[PDB]
């Protein structure tokens, strides 16, 4: 787990970040669960995700957030389907966690620029 | 080996390709030795049938350690119909040769036998006059400002105003092919609408830029312009390449779309006087590849500019060193290319431009105090005034201030 | 400290004057302490000028270490030491040393010092272990007779 | 000076360019700097000059560092980047001369390009060639040969030990030799020489052509014949065509070799034009697996500089090597350099040490014809590589490394008779 | 005529091979050239050398191929002015002349041979010496070396 949870890591401008919420099985530490999420969703030295921050959900018992970084190279350019299998393919079935929910994803500019985006978008649509 | 690539008695054949170079040899190297070396490096470095020959070397008057060399190359060394092959051979690596401090290519004589293997301009000057139904005068146009950051709708409105106002052509900025803030497909639709709603009662157009990263993308854009009924498209041939240019020119002939060529990078290659390739060479190369219009830039050396303007318009040009023409060039009835004057010009300079370029030209202008349609009006008026005056026999340089509806007045009053 | 064959035109980067006074190993420190330090190529004739005359003169082609020396340049003949005559004898040797860099500062760098008989080359670390912070010269290169084969 | 900001820090998404220039007398460096930025970009869309450092030694000679927003460039297009940066900035009166020295491509832009069809590691795997630099040569006579005799020359050279044989860059299709026939006879020569040695060999068939369609026809035929590699002239033909061919190559698995004919027109003089290292970066983005770099022994620092720029994943800025900006290639594959010009086996030691293993050496006249030629170079290279692996100094022992090898090889011994 | 290779500034960066010649001067005269050691014994490793006779002045020359070819019988003659020695044009600079006494016999018509002139030492064409029936010379000039300049 010490190869996945790294409390003193600063994300790179090109990293993809994801925010998860989870509730660990009873007797499962929050940090261990966080490390596992990072491992299950990535290889598991430059092809692995890193859990950089874990904090409790305010007001909620046995509920935590985990913030995980993933290297740019783990994602196929221009492909939503690849991003999703890499991040949500099987981590949700992981046994040490009672439940897991994905709250957010930060897409680095370097990856955003490989996608088409909306065919027209808001301004073009008004003009059309 | 050092010599025999220099044969002072040789007389060129009607089928030879000839080239004129200027150079400055490294100290210690003789002019003749350098000349022979240029011929060797550019052709061989039955071989006697495949080698170039320097036939004449002379000093450049008024310049120390500066010489001309005239080299013949056999017809058999050039791929039929290919500008790329001609240049690959002639300017491929001779410019990197160690015994010369600097080398510049001044001129090329294309033998008729080779000229006839090329398509030439898709339409040319006379055909274009008929396609556009515009006679007796230079054509006018302008660029659109603001350049970047405009929506396709607003861009289309600007185009509309300028064309309706009296110009024949409106041009896309060379730096906008497709950008995050504006995608070509929408520019093309909105521009085409501007043309439709203006086209007055006369043919008008817009130089849609179809310069693109790949050959396929280039065609895709050109095809869309054809579907929309656009009479003319443009391309940046020195940044895109001759292979792409030639392909587009063939497409244009088949589809009836006029082609506008924008120099777009020439200052990199021909600006310095002691190294590289003179524009007039590139101009000839382009006439063979394709393009109906070519930016020449303005005049307002003068002699050199006038020189290539004739080379790209006339059927037969006698050699005249004072105008930068080294070899007599017979174009064998291949159509010419309309020069496009631009940069640093206003209605103020219209008299000179009309007298300098004559009728077979296009004048592109870069703002007017009252929006854009009065801009277009001022230029349309100034041009007609100049043409009619020239027809009357007036001196457009001396009477230009008299030769030049308050739109024109507003422009003249500003400056 | 490179070991180079006397070989012609291996590197093509420019050729010119360099000189070192030669000493024999058998001669010892006295010869080294007396060889002329300043050998100055000049005028236009380019005949080299030495502050003092020396009996034996050898030049070391201007390889980078030789060019670097400048003052204090010296060359030391070294002669072998075969237990068996039939076993091939080791070649004669020459040591290009910077007498200006007499002080022992580099453990890796070899330094010229005096053997019981003749002279010797000792590692800087070994000299520091022996508490000698000084040496006659610092060896900047190694030998090998030209081998056309 | 609305385009010059003495205190500005570039964004990670900005494109940077370094220019060198000499102002007309009367024009301050400050104005020239601002002018370059203005002419090349025209607030969110304007470029900004942020540093105008003088160059040491030279008088009236300065640098200018200009940032350009990401949104001024078309995704995936070299043609567009160059049009925007170098199209007309070289043509105005305020400056006597202008040269472009370097470009920093932000990651955000690098990722929109295909890059090399295969790249260095894939290319080695496809060819199954490891440990050493690759060898090749060309064919003399160049002009006037029949396709069959040409094919025989190819066969002998490859059979003799070279990895590649290269077509004359000046012969695409000519009255004395047509490309279809050359392609057929060369392909036969390869297939036979390959079969008899048990190892992959190629030939840099020239698919340069006057039109995009003809270029594809030539490339398609080379594919039908099973040719592993083709070549193209990216400068004369240009980038639109080059990019198209590179895309085709990726789809079809054909390696692409890029020749740099006519580069001298653009980068020979040191006070005007575009430095080769810029063109080299542009090409890495457009496409091409192999690129002519030119040799060193047949400026050294600036050469080494661009060789690293086109091979490494991350290059730290270092002005002494001609690198102005730190360049992060965002895991895009490199381009294998090709050394050439004035080289033969005597220079083999230096070439191996200078370029390392990730390179191709294009040689050339051997006393006993072509296969002995190839043999001598094959031996000289292997001898040099092994000596370098052992720890022998190729810049000093090179003479002996070759002579020991020469004693072993009559072909090399003859080659070394210089 | 005479092969002339000029020594240049900055050539000290990396000479891979270099050769040594004794030095004689115009003022010193023909006697010095006879006195100079002809055989330089190469017991060299990266150059170690000994001379049959002790000599005060030595010039270090790069291993230019003509100089390297001489081996034994190689000498360098210093001239204050190039014009007097050179039959052709001069630059008013000190001249270094490399001569091979082994080929002193005049057999090369175009070959240049150092001879004792009345004024001092001169380089003379072989054909000219043959016209005067001079069968032998001091040395046969192999190379003329010119000084580094700005």
């Amino acid at each position: 787990k010490l190869t996945y949870y790294t409390p003193d890591y600063t994300p790179k401008d090109t990293d993809l970040l994801a925010a998860f919420r989870f509730s660990p099985q009873p007797g499962v530490p929050a940090d261990e669960a966080g490390a596992a999420i990072a491992a299950e969703s990535s290889t598991g030295d430059r092809y692995k995700g890193k859990c950089y921050h874990i904090e409790p959900v305010q007001g909620e018992e046995n509920s935590y957030f985990a913030f995980i970084a993933y290297p740019l190279d783990l994602f196929e350019e221009g492909s939503v389907t690849n991003i999703l299998t890499s991040i949500v393919g099987n981590v949700f079935g992981f046994k040490a966690i009672r439940s897991l929910r994905l709250e957010d994803i930060r897409f680095p500019v370097a990856l955003v620029k490989t996608f088409q985006g909306p065919p027209h978008g808001i301004q073009v649509e008004r003009d059309l | 080996y050092k010599l025999t690539y220099y044969t002072p008695d040789y007389t060129p054949k009607d089928t030879d390709l000839l080239a004129a170079f200027r150079f400055s040899p490294q100290p210690g190297v003789p002019a003749d030795e350098a000349g022979a070396a240029i011929a060797a490096e550019s052709s061989t470095g039955d071989m006697d049938r495949y080698k170039g020959k320097c036939y004449h070397i002379e000093p450049v008057q008024g310049e120390e350690n500066s010489y001309f060399a005239f080299i013949a190359y056999p017809l058999d060394l050039f791929e039929e119909g290919s500008v790329t092959n001609i240049l690959t051979s002639i300017v491929g690596n001779v410019f990197g040769f160690k015994a010369i401090r600097s080398l510049r290519l001044e001129d090329i004589r294309f033998p008729v036998a080779l000229v006839k293997t090329f398509q030439g301009p898709p339409h040319g000057i006379q055909v274009e006059r008929d396609l556009l139904n515009k006679y007796g005068r230079p054509m006018l146009g302008c660029t659109i400002k603001p350049k970047l950051g405009l929506s396709a709708k607003n861009y289309g409105r600007a185009v509309y105003e300028c064309l309706r106002g009296g110009l024949d052509f409106t041009k896309d900025d060379e730096n906008i092919n497709s950008q995050p803030f504006q995608r070509w497909r929408d520019r093309f639709l909105f521009v085409a609408d501007a043309i439709h709603k203006s086209q007055t009662g006369e043919i008008k157009g817009h130089y849609l830029n179809v310069t693109a990263p790949t050959c396929e993308e280039m065609m895709k854009r050109a095809e869309f312009a054809k579907e929309l009924g656009m009479p003319i498209i443009m391309h940046d041939f020195l940044t895109a390449g001759f292979t792409a240019n030639t392909t587009l020119a063939k497409w244009c002939r088949d589809n009836g779309v006029l082609l506008h060529i924008h120099r777009a990078m020439h200052a990199v290659i021909d600006r310095q006087r002691n190294h590289g390739i003179h524009f007039r060479v590139l101009a000839k190369c382009l006439r063979l590849s394709g393009g109906d219009h070519l930016h020449s830039g303005t005049v307002v050396d003068k002699a050199s500019t006038l020189g290539f303007v004739d080379l790209m318009r006339e059927d037969h040009i006698e050699a005249d060193r004072s105008r930068g023409v080294f070899f007599t060039q017979d174009w064998a009835s291949m159509p010419g290319v309309l020069p496009v004057a631009s940069g640093g010009i206003h209605v103020w300079h219209m008299p000179a431009l009309v007298e300098i370029f004559g009728d077979d030209s296009v004048l592109q202008f870069g703002g007017h105090p009252w929006g854009n349609a009065p801009g277009a009006t001022a230029n349309r008026v100034a041009l007609e005034a100049c043409v009619q005056a020239r027809n009357e026999g007036r001196d457009l340089y001396r009477e230009g201030g008299d030769i030049l509806s308050p739109e024109l007045a507003a422009a003249l009053d500003l400056w | 400290i490179p070991v180079v064959r006397l070989k012609f035109g291996e590197v093509a980067e420019a050729t010119s004057v360099v000189v070192l006074p030669v000493c024999k190993a058998e001669e010892g420190e006295k010869k080294i302490l007396e060889a002329p330090m300043e050998i100055i190529a000049g005028g236009d004739f380019k005949v080299v000028e030495a502050e003092k005359g020396w009996k034996r003169w050898v030049v070391l082609p201007s390889w980078n270490p030789v060019a670097a020396i400048g003052k204090g340049g010296v060359a030391v003949s070294f002669r072998d030491r075969k237990v068996l005559p039939w076993d091939g004898k080791e070649e004669p040797l020459l040591v290009v040393a910077d007498r200006v860099r007499n002080v022992v500062e580099a453990d890796d760098g070899y330094y010229l010092v005096v053997a019981e008989n003749g002279l010797k080359l000792e590692k800087g670390s070994d000299l520091k272990a022996r508490e000698v912070k000084e040496s006659l010269g610092m060896v900047v290169l190694v030998v090998r007779p030209p081998r056309e084969d």
